């Protein structure tokens, strides 16, 4: 490699004195000098077409001084101008002013800031520089690489390219000089001797930018083939022949209105062939659901996919939307925690209660946020887990078995099961769960959530019926022992009000009122604003009773006389039998299928391609974390949790940034879920705050989440299309490429599946819901092609919403 | 724990350590079995 | 099942018949009072011709504010009973 | 000798053509009796379906490039340049509204103005080619505005 320096004749700003200033330099890669005074990022040299066209024109009639016995810029310029005149390239009257320009002071980057900067100058017959007349074009290299020396080998020789504009010239002129011996000149401050000198002088002319001309000449000198030819050329024609080969192997890229990487990489064979042609004459030679067949391969790839994004997973949470999402998901995960913990304490005789669920949710959420590959999932108790708890309690009480110790052994089996599943990459079976099962499960879960919220409101009405007369002296501890006036109606009013305010602020976010950023902010905090408004409304009505949030008194076991914080696997009061230590696998099996299906389907729904998640989702790490944490928590008398669908979907939706109707990005970070888990753990100490929050406001919030979670489900959209006329139907591939009655038959089969699952959930055999849900995969993969074409299935059951 | 509890020979750390050891042993057994198959 | 793939206005043939071939062979120029032929192409094969014919009407409009009273808008069916 | 494009892309339409698309025919040939190479540019008054040359879409533009064997003149490559020039949006728009040869020549100069030349570089091909992405984007930031 050699050093090439390009200097341009410019005039300064303080004394208006013309001089030479370095504009770029080359050590193979090209560096450019910005107006600030610093060198830009080094880059591969790209040339304009006009610079190479003009460089070939001046080089054809150029002036060559090969093996010239001079060791000074004054000596070179005297000989160069003497043969310029002999070649009739400049007139003898021009020699005096051109020699004055060449032997001027050559400034460098160390004096750009010391001076007032430089502006382009054109030499005149008079000494004072003329202001350029042609329209100025700012250098593309400066705009693209500059607005923000040890590589030189000891034996290397340098090349100086000088470009300048003089109005008193007929045509641009090229002077090429190869010194007999490489000498040090005052123009170059670097301690590298100069062998070659490019001099490019001429008038202002169209299609000629002398900075680009110098860049082309310096790039040509920086090329290895031409430089070897330049060292061995004893005539102008040999340099001309090398230039022609340089242009023969050049690749011109025409303008296009649709640039792309793939179209550009289609020229890789062309670039390789052109480089091969150039060096053929010179003596130089040219210098997440896949199965890998490896143990724990999915887990390692899951870690490597997401863990590099850990720094972004903290910094991306510095937005008010994340805080609003924290306030949302805190209530959305705390109220189900309290309700399920109360039901657990009522059923299990307080062996497992509210405090255990709260602490388990907090610890598991903190660990999942810190270590999970998809931190947008919310980990907490769910309905099927409660049903399993009641079933196992009934079984343990039937055969005189301790319930919590059986839970310990079930978790011990769960750890082994999840280790075996992860070690064999068993999470790749998730790829057989297409949009069919995912959307059926999501729609069923949202419908169940809405139905349960309405059932809670109905139960409030039954507990406090509307009647002509009421008992006024009723006992108020620990809950209403009788009907109360204005209670059910106020609960209805609060629920409707908070739902209405949440929906109004959601429409305000997408509305065109107020400053948009303020509207976006206000809209982000829409659910907290509605919650605060209705909490204040109930606060200012003091006479009426409304049921409030109740948290445990402290961080103590829910039943002090039954168990401690740690459970002995051999038994608490009686010896645990040997046969149940082995028989706990089957209930552990059922729990594993429940948790696996719920968590992996939730991960599939949340991490859909249409949701615009670029940080990746791990199906092996999250399952291992959730099931192992549940198995460990079983040893501490704590519930095993799962990645719930509604809470995770709401959490992802609250972090989604909408474009200007179209998903733009999601704030994928680890801080929001961590703060929700920490607040759930701290909720015991926040009793004076939570005790003034009514359950009706949270019921309206639940209704909002239920109606919101249906936005991205194509099954819900097609069910709407059932009530919607075909002409109205949207421009989507399953409408435009599938017949309307075929689409409705597809929707009706999905509806029949939903009805079957709802019926199954209504029976005591509701723990078989995972298996019946699994049965929808053989449906789509076998029976659906027996009545639907492949085109229809591709359009309707599309992974990324594609038109086949 | 809490209240009056039966006293076993092993304490809770000892019994959970032996159960974790047995689980690690059977996990290693299955892993070595799977390594033996798919090769011969 | 009555989707439309394309409609060919047959500009060359109609312009020849309507003595406007000198104007263009691509744009349809017709003279009033004389029939011109178009070809309607369907995306899918038409099973029952008569119900499909009952299902389709044509509308011709001219100007920025077409209306029936200005005679700048006419809606007519496709049938052999139409007023020629 | 075989063309470079054939050697690097060929050893190993109507669906993609838009409905309101018009054809450009580029005719390239060598005639040893001609003194100089000649270019013919034809914009038809209206798009025509020439019976002699059946095309997927009606022909609007005709490029005729004939001439003798001349130094640095590859007629296949010359036709490729005229074809690429037609494929470019800005020149094609200028060609539709051009009323003189000078307006066409002004558009060709702007086409050459926003053209990038990659010299023979020893860099890896995927790095040498991808280095043109930001340079071309800056060079075309005003041409398509
Ligand atoms: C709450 C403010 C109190 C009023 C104080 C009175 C002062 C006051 O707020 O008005 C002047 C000021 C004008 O400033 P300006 O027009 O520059 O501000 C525009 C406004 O922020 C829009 O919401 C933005 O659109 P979007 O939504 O982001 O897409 C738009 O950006 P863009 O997207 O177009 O590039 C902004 O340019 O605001 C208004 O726009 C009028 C609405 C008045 C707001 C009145 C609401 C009651
Ligand atoms: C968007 C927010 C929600 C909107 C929907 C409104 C639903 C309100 C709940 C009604 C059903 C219900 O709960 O009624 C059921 C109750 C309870 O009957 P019971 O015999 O005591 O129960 C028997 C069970 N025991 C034996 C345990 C007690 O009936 C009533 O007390 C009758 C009064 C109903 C008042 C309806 C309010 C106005 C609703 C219309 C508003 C547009
Ligand atoms: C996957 C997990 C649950 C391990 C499977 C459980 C079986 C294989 C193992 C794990 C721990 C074992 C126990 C460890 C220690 C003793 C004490 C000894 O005096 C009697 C047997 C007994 C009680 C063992 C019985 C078998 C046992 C229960
Ligand atoms: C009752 C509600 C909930 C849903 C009922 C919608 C069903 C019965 C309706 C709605 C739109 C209808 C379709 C609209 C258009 C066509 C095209 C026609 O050439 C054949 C029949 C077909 C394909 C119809 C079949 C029946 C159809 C699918
Ligand atoms: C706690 O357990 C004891 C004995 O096991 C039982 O009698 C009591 O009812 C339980 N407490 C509650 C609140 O259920």
């Amino acid at each position: 490699k050699v050093y090439v320096e390009l200097q341009e004749l410019v005039m300064d700003e303080k004394n208006q004195e013309l001089r030479w200033m370095e504009a770029a330099r080359w050590v193979q890669l090209e560096e450019n000098l910005g107006e600030n005074g610093a060198w830009g990022r080094p880059h591969l040299s790209h040339l304009t077409f006009w610079s190479l066209l003009e460089l070939r024109r001046v080089f054809t009639k150029g002036t060559v001084l090969l093996d010239l016995q001079e060791t000074s810029l004054a000596g070179v310029a005297n000989q160069l101008l003497d043969r310029f005149i002999f070649e009739d390239q400049i007139r003898p009257q021009d020699r005096e002013e051109l020699l004055r320009a060449l032997l001027l002071k050559h400034s460098h980057a160390g004096e750009l800031e010391a001076l007032g900067g430089v502006k382009p100058a054109v030499l005149t017959r008079s000494g004072d520089p003329s202001q350029p007349l042609l329209p100025q074009h700012s250098s593309l290299e400066t705009q693209l690489f500059c607005e923000q020396l040890e590589k030189i080998p000891p034996d290397s020789e340098a090349t100086l390219v000088l470009v300048g504009r003089a109005d008193f010239l007929e045509q641009p002129v090229l002077g090429f000089v190869r010194l007999q011996e490489a000498a040090e000149l005052e123009a170059v401050e670097l301690p590298v001797p100069i062998r070659f000198l490019f001099v490019l002088l001429g008038p202002e002319a169209p299609h000629i930018d002398y900075t680009q001309l110098g860049r082309a000449a310096a790039t040509l000198m920086s090329e290895r083939v031409f430089r070897i030819d330049a060292y061995m050329a004893q005539s102008r024609g040999e340099l001309l022949h090398s230039l022609e080969g340089f242009l023969d192997c050049s690749l011109v890229l025409p303008p296009t209105d649709a640039p792309s990487e793939q179209a550009l990489l289609s020229l890789v064979p062309v670039q390789r062939e052109l480089l091969r042609r150039r060096y053929q004459s010179s003596p130089a030679k040219p210098d997440p659901l896949q199965q890998t067949g490896q143990l724990f391969g999915g887990l390692v790839r899951d870690i490597r996919r997401r863990y590099p994004y850990y720094l972004s997973d903290i910094t991306d949470a510095f937005s008010p939307q994340v805080l609003a999402a924290v306030i949302f998901i805190y209530f959305a995960a705390l109220s189900p925690a309290i309700t399920f913990g109360g039901l657990l304490g009522e059923k299990t005789r307080n062996q497992m209660g509210v405090s255990e669920l709260l602490i388990s949710t907090a610890v598991q959420g903190i660990l999942f946020a810190l270590l999970g590959a998809q931190p947008l999932l919310v980990v907490g108790f769910s309905g099927p887990l409660l049903v399993f708890e009641e079933a196992f309690f009934s079984f343990c009480e039937t055969n005189g078995l301790e319930y919590i110790v059986g839970r310990v052994w079930i978790g011990f089996w769960l750890i082994l099961l999840v280790v075996l599943v992860v070690a064999f990459e068993g999470s790749f079976l998730v790829r057989f769960i297409s949009r069919y099962t995912q959307e059926i499960f999501s729609f069923l879960i949202s419908l169940i959530f809405i139905y349960e919220t309405f059932s809670k409101l109905i139960k409030i009405f039954q507990d406090h019926p509307l009647q002509k007369t009421y008992n006024y002296n009723v006992l108020m501890v620990p809950k209403p022992q009788g009907p109360l006036p204005n209670t059910a109606l106020l609960s209805l009013v609060l629920m409707a009000g908070t739902f209405f305010f949440a929906m109004m602020l959601r429409k305000f976010k997408n509305s065109s009122y107020f400053p948009g950023k303020l509207r976006r902010v206000i809209g982000d905090f829409g659910v907290p604003i509605s919650i605060l408004i209705m909490v204040l409304v109930d606060f200012f009505i003091q006479d009426t009773y409304t049921q409030k949030l109740s948290v445990p008194d402290g961080f103590k076991v829910s039943n002090s006389s039954a168990r401690g914080w740690v459970i002995h696997p051999l038994g608490l009061r009686s010896e645990f039998p040997i046969w149940m230590m082995f028989a706990s696998a089957l209930p552990a099996l059922l729990v594993f299928i429940l948790i696996f299906l719920e968590s992996q389907i939730t991960t599939l729904i949340v991490s859909k391609p249409e949701r615009k998640m670029v940080k990746g989702s791990g199906f092996h790490l999250d399952l291992l974390l959730v099931v192992g944490m549940g198995g460990v928590a079983a040893l501490f008398g704590m519930p095993w949790l799962s990645a719930t669908t509604v809470r995770s979907v709401t959490h992802a939706n609250a972090l989604t940034v909408m474009g200007k109707a179209q998903i733009q990005e999601v704030k994928e970070q680890r801080i929001s879920g961590l703060l929700v888990a920490v607040l759930v753990g701290l909720s015991i100490l926040m009793e004076p705050i939570l005790s003034r929050i009514p359950l009706a406001v949270l019921f309206g919030i639940f209704l909002y989440m239920g109606v919101t979670s249906l936005s991205g489900i194509q099954l819900f959209d097609r069910i709407l299309l059932l009530f919607k006329p075909p002409k109205y139907h949207p421009d989507v591939p399953y409408v435009k490429r599938v017949k309307t009655w075929r689409m409705h038959l597809f929707t009706g089969i999905q509806i029949i599946c939903l009805a079957v699952l709802w019926v199954v959930k209504s029976t005591p055999a509701s723990l078989a819901l995972p298996f019946v849900l699994i049965l929808t995969v053989p449906l789509r993969r076998v029976l659906l092609p027996l009545i639907f074409r492949n085109v229809e299935l591709q359009c309707l059951d599309a992974d990324d919403a594609k038109a086949t | 724990g809490e209240r009056v509890q039966l006293a076993h020979h092993f304490s809770e750390p000892e019994i959970t350590l032996i159960i974790f050891g047995v689980m690690a042993g059977v996990i290693g057994t299955i892993l070595l079995i799977s390594y033996g198959i798919r090769r011969l | 099942a009555l989707g439309i793939k394309s409609c060919d206005f047959q500009a060359a043939r109609n312009n020849e018949e309507h003595h406007t071939k000198a104007l263009s062979s691509r744009r349809l120029f017709v003279r009033r009072g004389q029939p011109f032929t178009i070809i309607l192409y369907f995306r899918a094969p038409v099973r029952a011709f008569l119900p499909a014919l009952k299902k389709v009407a044509l509308t011709a409009q001219t100007g920025e504010q077409p209306s029936k009273i200005n005679r700048t808008q006419a809606t007519f069916p496709i049938s052999s009973l139409g007023d020629r | 000798h075989s063309s470079l494009e054939t050697q690097l892309f060929c050893e190993q339409i109507l669906e993609k053509i838009p409905p309101d698309s018009e054809a450009t025919l580029v005719l390239v040939g060598r005639a040893d009796f001609l003194e100089q190479p000649v270019l013919g540019f034809v914009r038809l008054q209206e798009a025509a379906e020439l019976e002699a040359v059946e095309l997927p879409v009606p022909i609007r533009f005709l490029f005729v490039l004939l001439g003798p064997e001349a130094p640095h003149i590859d007629y296949t490559q010359l036709g490729r340049a005229a074809a690429t020039l037609m494929s470019e949006r800005v020149f094609r728009i200028d060609a539709y509204m051009a009323q003189s040869r000078g307006e066409l020549l002004h558009s060709l100069e702007g086409f050459l103005d926003c053209s990038l030349v990659l010299p023979p570089t020893d860099a890896p091909s995927e790095q040498a080619l991808l280095s043109l992405v930001p340079v071309q984007r800056e060079l075309l930031r005003r041409r398509y505005q």
